[PDB]
């Protein structure tokens, strides 16, 4: 699988730094990344993605400018960078590995995924 | 009440592969029947190829202007009747039998471009896959029924006649059932730019390689079996074992070979073509041995046989995987027709005429006496592990771009919008 | 265990006054103390109620908007706030003592009273 | 395993501010769920994770922590908060639910009114007596009944019976029930309902005497 | 679209039986979610039952039913079966089933507890040992001493009967004014009874009339009785 970590309790304004690595000798170079995340009464939705070989970049609509990504195949690693949170983005945080490209208009999809994560949770309190 | 519709379009299919390979089963009759050598006994499987290759995407573009169930059974009428029909043609005319075989290929050609269409925008996304799955194979237990059901007929009943007779009933129930269990429902700028992609070229032409091997073969050995157990002193026990062997080797490759790239894909990237060439040489090398145990012994040339067959086919669940890995998501369809037009075209359309035509041609030039037949054809069928050998390397040297193709093709889709 | 009660006199219409229980011997912390009125020659009526720390106080309808009840446990003494008092009001008043933890109402301690007043 | 939840029944005129408390030691310390139902439906989730707020939850509720406590707050009462509330943890493989709080009406004391009725001749003529005791418009709901027969004390054949707030004057009416044969109903003479409320200040019996008319 | 919990296989069963509870999803995916079983007693709060989220690996029962309870699920219908063996008297309720969180064990900690999200409408489960009987009824009538400011109240006694529900009315429904009808109760033996109280002005024992009408619906039995000083 994929290990999640990070995640926990921020305030308003905070920042928060979470990681997905691979277990073993596993590469996952052929294709590592896409972070989703799931809130109580709503559906699961994807939060953004990133290639393969060029190091593009794509965010959903409601994140663009807050969050990063980036990816190190050097060592199994992906790694995303939330910066002022909000009371709005309390939910749990998933890692997942596909093989289709990555572009807008894609990342909603998620029945179509192979290998997925267990989740870590983020709490933004008041 | 959707799976019938399911299960009665899979049971079509089967008799659709079934009647594909009866004529390959008693082979040796009609040559007995008509006076006729290797050479004009190719032209039965290379005019087939030729007009279903035809046939093929004219009925996909009339098949989603105008309505469908009335097309599926207007082809299997078609089929069964000139089949059934084609039994009656007396000894002196031979390109009757030709045309017959021509005809068949057109309908046959209709049902199996538009049967998946109907089977697909029935189910969703969870379950369409195993539909589909279970629809496609029954390839090979169809390939396989061809010739049983060919020698058995013939055998008890003594007249290769009635090999032609028993299918068309089958094809008629069918047709009629098909009536009330379905529930009815810039090509120009693609090719300039399909054609500098070196990945895509390369994998279209080591499929052809396959299917030049795998027609060549799957028309021609029986006959020669049965030479060489004359040649040895030692005499339809031949075309019973061909289609057992072939009924589970079919699906024996297709699982080793999603295995072993499901494993290898956590290495490097580039898992799909490497897989594919490792198969294809080693299938090469155990192929390249029935032409030396078959003047020996035969229980060796059965070992060769199931060795080579499997090792072939491993590689027909990928190169879809490699169609999808370097082309982006709006040029697919083109792709995809272009390929398998290309795939039928250099491959077996004249691949089994080939063989004959050069055994004809050794034959000619030496004295005609058994021995002499079974040599023949044992020197003209050393073609396929060369063209299976070309294979594995066009394989080799499509993993050579993988990656940079893969790249390009990243940059392309975010550039649209 | 004794009790003594405190703060009766005279008062003018419209008045106000300020009253005060006080109960020995016996700690009141969990306990429920209630207040009783009865006019010369009238049966004793209830007043108010004030529960345990966190249960509130309840009155009865003649008596709402002007009366307030307090307790002080380290004083172990209860008291009485008195506003807008009218001639009708003059009668005696009564300390009592609810010991049951379920509010059953088992008066069995009671007090002296007093006289309040109005006139003009 | 269990959690603690204080106070068990809160009275509260509309308009007033209400606190609600769940305490407990499980393995979460920091993290309830907090639910409402109201009689006869299934509850509503209405807080996660001891401060979140579920969606399409009307803004005035809220939640916290102090130490190992929990506190629910509601602001301003409105005619449709007057429910029944419970808290959740989760320590391990388990799940355990709270004991819940009942919120209800205030208005002004009200002595009961008391009333006592005797077995007619159609339970007599069957062989089992069962008398009733009524207790009708009273408010607070905390009051006491006993039973006396000849001065002796009865046990564990009485059983009590209590409506809802009453949807008009916010008022309880109480039914109490005392069971014997025809048997022994023939051995006593005296039957007195012995009733305790905050409003009386003496205690309230009610008599019947056997067979009078 | 809307999300969707139905239950289904309520009903009657004698002691030393067994039931097959059904709850059918629709309107999600659901392998993504876990369904967790909660009842409720007739009077008393919520407890917790059962769990078991889409993998069949994951299953998970509380203290008190551990031998008894057996739960599965069934991915191509979406459904889930709660399998009830050994009942008793102590598991008469109402079920209710409810959606979860599909990993809450692994992730629930010191700040989470995600809860449950939606919940079903509920089945009621009866557990009992007795026949279908009929309800006796009898007279409580009014008295001399019975008066209260020129007030007397009069009621009807419905007794001895199963199951429930029965209805009640008065004077076929001409009179609605200070009547009360208090909860059913349970007898030692089993069965239930329950009484009905009105109150009106004592000058009305003069001139007008009363009738307590009672209905009970699988024996469909209406009994009609008049009060009398
Ligand atoms: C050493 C012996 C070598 C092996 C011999 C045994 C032969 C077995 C061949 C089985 C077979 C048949 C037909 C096709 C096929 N024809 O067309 C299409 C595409 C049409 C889409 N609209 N698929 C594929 C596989």
């Amino acid at each position: 699988q994929l290990v999640e970590s990070g995640g926990g309790l921020v305030q308003p304004g905070g920042s928060l730094r979470l990681s997905c690595a691979a277990p073993g000798s596993r590469r996952f170079d052929y294709y590592t990344l896409g972070w989703f995340r799931q809130a109580p009464g709503k559906e699961r939705e994807g939060v953004s993605c990133i290639s393969t070989v060029g190091g593009i970049t794509n965010y959903a609509d409601s994140v663009k400018g807050r969050f990063i990504i980036s990816r190190d195949n050097a060592k199994s690693t992906v790694y995303l960078q939330m910066n002022s949170l909000e009371p709005e983005d309390t939910a749990v945080y998933y890692c997942a590995a596909g093989r289709e490209m990555c572009a807008p208009m894609m990342l909603g999809d998620y029945y179509d995924m192979d290998y997925w994560g267990k989740g870590t949770p983020v709490t933004v309190s008041s | 009440g959707r799976g019938a519709a399911a299960a009665i379009l899979s049971l079509g299919n089967v008799l659709n592969y079934l009647d594909r390979y009866t004529v390959a089963g008693v082979l040796l009759d009609i040559q007995q029947h008509f006076g006729v050598k290797d050479r004009g006994a190719g032209l039965l499987q290379s005019v087939f190829i030729c007009s279903f290759m035809v046939a093929a995407p004219i009925f996909g573009y009339l098949g989603d202007r105008f309505n469908r169930k009335v097309i599926l059974s207007c082809g299997i009428f078609f089929w069964s009747a000139v089949t059934f029909s084609s039994s009656f043609i007396p000894q002196q005319y031979f390109w009757l039998l030709v045309l017959s075989r021509g005809l068949v290929g057109i309908g046959e050609a209709s049902y199996s471009t538009i049967a998946p269409t109907i089977i697909g925008d029935l189910f969703t996304k969870n379950t369409r896959t195993l539909m589909l799955s279970v629809f496609y194979f029954a390839i090979p237990l169809g390939s396989g029924l061809g010739y049983i059901t060919g020698s058995s007929v013939k055998q008890a009943a003594g007249d290769w006649h009635w090999a032609l007779r028993v299918s068309p009933v089958l094809g008629m129930i069918t047709g009629t059932l098909i009536l009330i269990l379905v529930p009815a429902t810039s090509w120009l700028r693609d090719m300039k730019a399909l054609i500098r992609n070196r990945s895509y070229v390369f994998s279209s032409l080591a499929t052809s390689a396959v299917s030049f091997a795998t027609g060549a073969l799957g028309m021609w050995i029986p006959l020669y079996l049965h030479r060489a157990q004359v040649v040895q002193k030692t005499a339809a026990k031949d075309s019973l074992i061909f289609g057992a062997i072939t009924c589970f080797t079919g699906f024996l490759g297709v699982v080793t070979g999603a295995g072993a790239t499901r494993w290898c894909r956590l290495k490097t990237q580039r898992a799909d073509p490497l897989v594919c060439a490792v198969g294809m040489l080693g299938s090469a090398i155990f192929i390249c041995l029935i032409f030396v145990a078959a003047k020996s012994s035969i229980v060796g040339a059965y070992i060769c046989i199931f060795v080579g067959e499997t090792l072939l086919f491993s590689n027909w669940a990928i190169t879809a995987d490699i169609l999808m890995y370097v082309v982006i998501p709006t040029r697919r369809a083109t792709a995809v027709a272009l390929q398998s037009f290309t795939s039928h075209l250099l491959g077996d359309a004249g691949s089994p005429y080939l063989i004959g035509f050069i055994s004809d041609l050794i034959r000619q030039s030496t004295k005609d006496s058994p021995l002499w037949e079974f040599l023949s054809l044992g020197y003209a069928l050393m073609l396929c592990p060369f063209v299976v050998v070309l294979g594995g390397m066009f394989f080799l040297a499509t993993a050579l771009f993988f990656v940079s193709d893969r790249a390009r093709a990243e940059q392309q889709v975010n550039q649209l919008a | 265990v004794q009790l003594q009660e405190s703060g009766g006199g005279l008062v003018q219409p419209g008045g106000s006054l300020r009253l005060s229980c006080a109960a020995s011997g016996r700690t009141i912390s969990r306990y429920a103390m209630s207040w009783f009125r009865q006019a010369p020659g009238k049966e004793r009526e209830f007043v108010a109620v004030a529960r345990r720390s966190g249960d509130g106080a309840f009155y009865a309808d003649s008596v709402q908007g002007r009366f307030t009840v307090s307790r002080d446990d380290a004083k172990n003494t209860v008291y009485l706030q008195m506003n807008s008092l009218k001639p009708e009001d003059t009668a005696v008043y009564y300390c009592a003592i609810d010991s049951d933890t379920f509010y059953s109402g088992s008066y069995d301690y009671w007090g002296q009273g007093t006289q309040v007043t109005v006139s003009s | 395993i269990q959690m603690t939840q204080s106070p068990s029944s809160l009275s509260a005129s509309v308009g007033d501010r209400v606190t609600i408390t769940c305490r407990a030691s499980q393995s979460v310390s920091s993290a309830v769920a907090w639910y409402q139902q109201k009689p006869g439906k299934a509850p509503k989730l209405l807080i996660y994770s001891a401060s979140s707020l579920y969606s399409g939850v009307p803004s005035r509720f809220s939640g916290s922590r102090s130490g190992t406590d929990f506190t629910l707050t509601i602001s301003s009462l409105q005619p449709e908060d007057f429910a029944t509330y419970y808290c959740q943890q989760s320590s391990s493989s388990l799940i355990t639910f709270g004991q819940g709080t009942k919120v209800e009406i205030k208005r002004t004391v009200a002595a009961p009114s008391v009333f006592i009725f005797p077995p007619s001749d159609s339970q007599l003529k069957s062989g089992t007596a069962s008398v009733v005791c009524l207790l009708n418009n009273f408010y607070p709901r905390e009051a006491k009944v006993q039973w006396k027969v000849d001065n002796a004390l009865q046990s564990g054949n009485s059983q009590e019976s209590v409506t809802e707030q009453d949807s008009k004057d916010s008022t309880y009416s109480l039914s109490s029930t005392l069971t014997l044969s025809k048997a022994d109903y023939e051995k006593h003479k005296v039957y007195a309902c012995e009733v305790t409320h905050q409003g009386l200040s003496s205690p309230v019996t009610k008599s019947f005497n056997r067979g009078e008319c | 679209s809307e999300v969707q919990l139905v239950e289904s296989g309520g009903g009657l069963v004698q002691p030393g039986g067994s039931l097959r509870l059904s709850c059918a999803a629709s309107g999600f995916n659901f392998s993504y979610y876990s369904i967790h079983w909660v009842r409720q007693a007739p009077g008393k709060g919520l407890e917790w039952v059962a769990y078991i989220s889409s993998s069949s690996s994951y299953t998970s029962y509380a203290d008190s039913v551990k031998g008894r309870f057996t739960i599965s699920a069934d991915t191509s219908k979406n459904t889930a079966y709660l399998q009830m063996n050994s009942l008793r008297a102590e598991d008469t309720a109402v079920y209710y089933c409810a959606r979860g969180y599909q990993y809450w064990q692994y992730h629930a900690s010191w700040y989470w507890n995600g809860g449950l999200d939606y919940w079903g409408q509920g089945t009621l489960v009866t557990v009992s040992s007795a026949s279908t009987k009929g309800p006796s009824v009898f007279p409580l009538a009014p008295s001399s001493k019975s008066t209260s400011g020129g007030t007397a109240a009069l009621g009807c006694l419905v007794k001895d009967y199963f199951p429930e529900p029965v209805t009640v009315s008065w004077n076929s429904g001409a009179l609605t004014s200070g009547v009360h009808t208090f909860p059913a109760v349970l007898q030692s033996s089993g069965l239930y009874s329950l009484s009905s109280v009105v109150t009106v002005p004592s000058s009305s024992l003069g001139t007008q009339t009363y009738i307590c009408n009672v209905n009970h619906k699988p024996s469909n039995t209406k009994v009609d009785k008049k009060v009398e000083p």
